[PDB]
């Protein structure tokens, strides 16, 4: 009983052609199997043997209940076909379901052969019965229905599925359907009998459209096995992650393993993977071995404690508040969770120390809230209150004068250490008395030999001749020079227009160990005026 | 219909559907419902791969906002109503909204598929609701233009009744300008919606006021190493725009390693120097003239506190105009709001100067920016933007001005 859905219309690339790939040879033993199988397809109306009026075709397949089943490969067929609406790609967090009384899950089985293909479309998807042993012709037939496989398919049948509910969701506007693939997660608030008389009702509305589905019998038992997580009916819970304790690993065994463990990382407090990846270190071959050091067999050892602690969440009342509160964890590593009431966590996770070519810590706060804003939009269609670690009074001082649009939605302070702060700040003007550096640096790019001294109004005077050097190594060393050899106030004139960025920037981490160095010397002093004069 | 399609080998745009507030969401859903059954829009299949983007903008009333701006690019032209110079010369020009008159006209069916949109939802716990315009389109480049001779026509009595009175026509907006006085303005004003309003339309800028100002140089009793260095660089920088802009007699001054704090005495060449400098620089650069062949370019630096410069050019230095914008009430904790404004601000002027939208350069991350400028949109039309790191001089130069 397949459907009286109306059909969608499918129609092949710009100008192009339907396949015409020869028929692959097969034995008489999985010949005479797919011979079986497509008589039965063939009644269940889902095929229609057809003739020499087919000038196409695709490769049919046989490959073992250990019974014979078959496999068409469409793969052709697909590239030759045409675009449509990507299916939905992005998957449910549950975090994100709201907590309901009861839900059942309903897989729609037998999903795309039971749904109508476009009659004109048909044509093109003609395979091919092999004969005994290829002497010439053998049985050939094409596609009623969604092909298993066919590039459509998904897209077509989820259609057909969203257009057969519409009418349930408008007479059940308290009843919630989920849809994810071939499934509906239904969930409800009616009472356990009202409930499992309205999933009666559902399945009953899509049998009359060609949709099987399950009964008390097949139909899914909670704990729901759900990507990683076990969902209960009050909570959610990750699924048991186990690390195999092993006396060889190889190069793939122990990256594996540093990827289940960063994944870990975003639910349980603690995990880490230095020296696990340490020993990734010169490696010539996935299928090398390599001894586990110490330290590598410690914070393993650690991570197996850590990971079977029950970390455990809550579900989604849209009654109450949206909170996401934020941790510094090491330089540019941020840890956050979002819960309604306290110690009960919708969802945690943390953001890798994002390696900049120079940033600074109110910086990545801010991309931290920016990253969380999108994910809680998508997941609750709503905006977090936020719990920062840094003193609105920074943040007015930082954001206040930074050359940059920047944005942190409604928040407030939370005294978390540590704190994000800023490490230092720059003059807003010349300082009196405090000596005066006139920097400068000169290297020959080709060369890479380089100088870089200064010359204060004090009589002071420098220069240091540099090997391996771009003119912005002397530059900054220029400067770099400059603040080690002064007093905890200075003033450093410059030309160097990347210095100029640090003015306008004022970083507090750098990929250059240059630029750290003289960050860490910015820190050091009591007060900096950084100026710069043009070049010549 | 007249038969409407897209240029030579372009394809129709594909664009992914940013995800949006619940709010948001429902009030899409209930005007897409509505719109629906009007027979404005009907839902689509699968077989439809293209998609515009759509957001609700700001009564309580929401209302709905496509960004055609991909599918307005792959659209044909139609080679709209020439730009009139005079528009900018009056006293006051009043914007009302259009678009409301195009759902009126039905849309080529062969060109509906480009026009699909998507209903997002929460927590992807279910697919997009799928549409696709069966008529004109707010937002869509194709709508003012074939629904020309109907707009004219409906505009003419109105024009004649007051022919001192300018209309200018920019997608689903009407530029109207008189130089009466207030009162008499936006009475006529009305008289011109009452107008519209008999057909099916309904809904306060000061070109002549908006001024041209200058770069005005410091003026100190005392003069120190470091003022004087802060100087001989805007001017520097600047000698980029006027090459008359001299600074060696300045820089004379500056011989020798003094600290920053130490005042200097100023050479009589000096002062001439200056003095000649602020005489350059008293009016803008001559021989900057509009091209109407070249792309518009809107830059913007932020100034801090609130305030905002910005530069409309073609040629680099070569500025059509430039300006300023100090933060309005309210918008004190937010960068973005006083951006999204200062754009849309600058965008109109845009319009009204030359009757065309300019590309900008935006000083904000692209992620901020796209999380966020709906917020406060609340134009029709959408410029085309880019996001950059402003130059430190460019800023320090325009904080320069009077
Ligand atoms: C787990 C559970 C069990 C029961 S009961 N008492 O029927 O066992 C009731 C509610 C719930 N769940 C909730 O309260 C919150 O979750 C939900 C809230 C509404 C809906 Cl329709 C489904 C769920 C799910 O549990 C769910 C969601 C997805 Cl995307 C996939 C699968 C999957 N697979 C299951």
């Amino acid at each position: 009983p397949i459907s009286p859905i109306e059909t969608v219309p499918v129609k092949l690339k710009p100008g192009m052609d339907g396949p015409k790939v020869k028929q692959w040879p097969l034995t008489e033993e999985k010949i005479k199997a797919l011979v079986e199988i497509c008589t039965e397809m063939e009644k269940e109306g889902k095929i229609s043997k057809i003739g020499p009026e087919n000038p196409y075709n695709t490769p049919v397949f046989a490959i073992k209940s250990t019974k014979w089943r078959k496999l068409v490969d469409f793969r052709e067929l697909n590239k030759r076909t045409q675009d449509f609406w990507e299916v939905q790609l992005g998957i449910p967090h549950p975090a994100g379901l709201k907590k309901n009384k009861s839900v059942t899950v309903l897989d729609v089985g037998d999903a795309y052969f039971s749904v109508p293909l476009d009659e004109d479309f048909r044509k093109y998807t003609a395979f091919t019965i092999p004969s005994i042993n290829n002497e010439t012709p053998g049985i050939r037939y094409q596609y009623n229905v969604l092909p298993q496989g066919w590039k459509g398919s998904p897209a077509i049948f989820q259609s057909s599925m969203t257009k057969i509910l519409e009418p349930f969701r408008k007479q059940n506007p308290d009843i919630v359907i989920y849809q994810y693939m071939d499934d509906l997660y239904v969930g409800s608030d009616l009472e356990i009998g009202q409930h499992r008389t309205k999933i009666e009702e559902l399945r009953q509305h899509l049998l009359r459209w060609g949709l099987t589905t399950p009964d008390k019998k097949h139909q899914k038992e909670p704990p729901f096995l759900w990507m990683g997580y076990e969902l209960h009916p009050d909570k959610w819970t990750v699924q048991p992650i186990v690390l195999p304790e092993k006396d060889s690993w190889t190069v793939n065994d122990i990256q594996k393993l540093v990827g289940k463990l960063n994944w870990a990382s975003q639910i349980y407090p603690g995990i880490k993977v230095r020296q696990l990846c340490k020993l990734l270190r010169g490696t010539k071959a996935l299928t090398e071995v390599i001894p586990l050091t110490e330290e590598a067999e410690l914070e393993l050892a650690e991570n197996r404690e850590i990971l079977k602690e029950p970390v455990h969440g809550v579900y989604y009342d849209p009654s109450k508040d949206l909170i996401a509160e934020i941790q510094k964890q090491g330089q540019g590593q941020w840890t956050y969770q979002i819960y309604q009431e306290p110690f009960k966590n919708l969802k945690t996770g943390k953001y890798a120390r994002m390696r900049g070519a120079h940033t600074n810590d109110v910086k990545q706060l801010t991309e931290a809230v920016q990253k969380i804003t999108t994910e809680s939009i998508v997941i609750w269609g709503k905006t977090p209150k936020f719990k920062l670690p840094i003193q609105k009074e920074t943040w007015e001082t930082w954001w206040t004068e930074y050359w940059q649009a920047t944005w942190i939605p409604e928040w407030e302070f939370v005294n978390t250490p540590p704190l994000v702060k800023l490490w230092y700040q720059l003059e807003k003007e010349p300082i009196v008395g405090a000596e005066t550096f006139y920097v400068d640096g000169a290297a020959n790019r080709e060369t890479k030999l380089g100088k870089a001294g200064y010359v204060t109004n004090r009589g002071r005077q420098k220069v240091v001749t540099l090997t391996d050097t771009t003119n912005q190594k002397t530059e900054l060393q220029a400067i770099y020079l400059a603040l080690q050899d002064s007093g905890l106030e200075v003033n450093i004139v410059t030309d160097s227009q990347y210095a100029l960025g640090i003015i306008q920037a004022q970083p507090d981490q750098s990929e250059s160990e240059l630029v750290n160095q003289i960050i860490e010397q910015l820190i050091k002093k009591e007060k900096v005026y950084l100026a710069w004069v043009p070049a010549h | 219909t007249v038969p409407v399609k897209l240029k030579p080998g372009m394809d129709g745009p594909k664009v992914k559907q940013w995800p949006l507030t619940e709010e948001k969401i429902k009030a899409l859903v209930e005007i897409c419902t509505e719109m629906e059954k009007e027979g404005k829009i009907s839902k689509i299949g699968p077989e439809n791969p293209y998609n515009t983007p759509v957001f609700a903008i700001k009564s309580t009333k929401w209302r709905k906002l496509v960004d055609f701006r991909e599918l307005n690019k792959r659209t044909q032209d139609f080679w709209g109503i020439p730009h009139p110079a005079g528009l900018k010369k009056n006293k006051s020009v009043t914007v009302l909204d259009v678009g409301d008159a195009y759902f009126s006209v039905p849309l080529d069916e062969d060109f509906r598929k480009y026009t699909a949109f998507t209903i997002p939802s929460i927590n992807n716990e279910t697919p997009g609701i799928r549409y696709q315009y069966n008529v004109l389109p707010q937002g869509w480049k194709g709508s003012p233009a074939i629904f020309q001779s109907s707009m004219t026509k409906i505009l003419e009595p109105f024009r004649k009744q007051n022919p001192d009175i300018v209309i200018y026509q920019y997608m689903d907006d009407l530029y109207v300008g008189s130089d009466l006085e207030i009162g008499q303005h936006r009475t006529k004003i009305e008289e011109l919606r009452q107008h519209l309003l008999r057909w099916g339309l309904t809904t306060e800028l000061h070109p002549d006021k908006w001024t041209v100002q200058p770069i005005v140089l410091p003026e100190k009793d005392s003069w120190t190493v470091n003022d004087i260095q802060k100087l001989v660089g805007k001017l520097n920088w600047a000698s980029q725009i006027y090459p008359g802009i001299k600074v060696r007699q300045l820089c004379k001054l500056l011989r020798g390693t003094k600290a920053l704090t130490e005042v200097i005495p100023l050479t009589e060449e000096a002062e001439l120097e200056l003095a000649e400098n602020r005489e350059i620089l008293k009016e803008p650069v001559h021989g900057v003239y509009y091209d109407p062949s070249k792309d518009l370019i809107a830059e913007i630096q932020k100034q801090g506190q609130g305030q905002w410069t910005y530069q409309i050019y073609q040629e680099p230095f070569k500025n059509l105009k430039t300006g300023k914008y100090a933060r309005m009430r309210g918008a004190h904790t937010n960068d973005v709001k006083q951006l999204t404004e200062a754009v849309q601000k600058i965008t109109t002027e845009s319009i009204v100067i030359w009757g065309k939208t300019p590309k900008f350069k935006l000083p904000i991350q692209k992620e901020t920016w796209e999380t966020w400028w709906t917020e406060y949109w609340q134009a029709t039309w959408i410029p085309e933007w880019e996001f950059v790191n402003t130059p430190p001089l460019v800023k320090l130069w325009y904080q320069l001005e009077k």
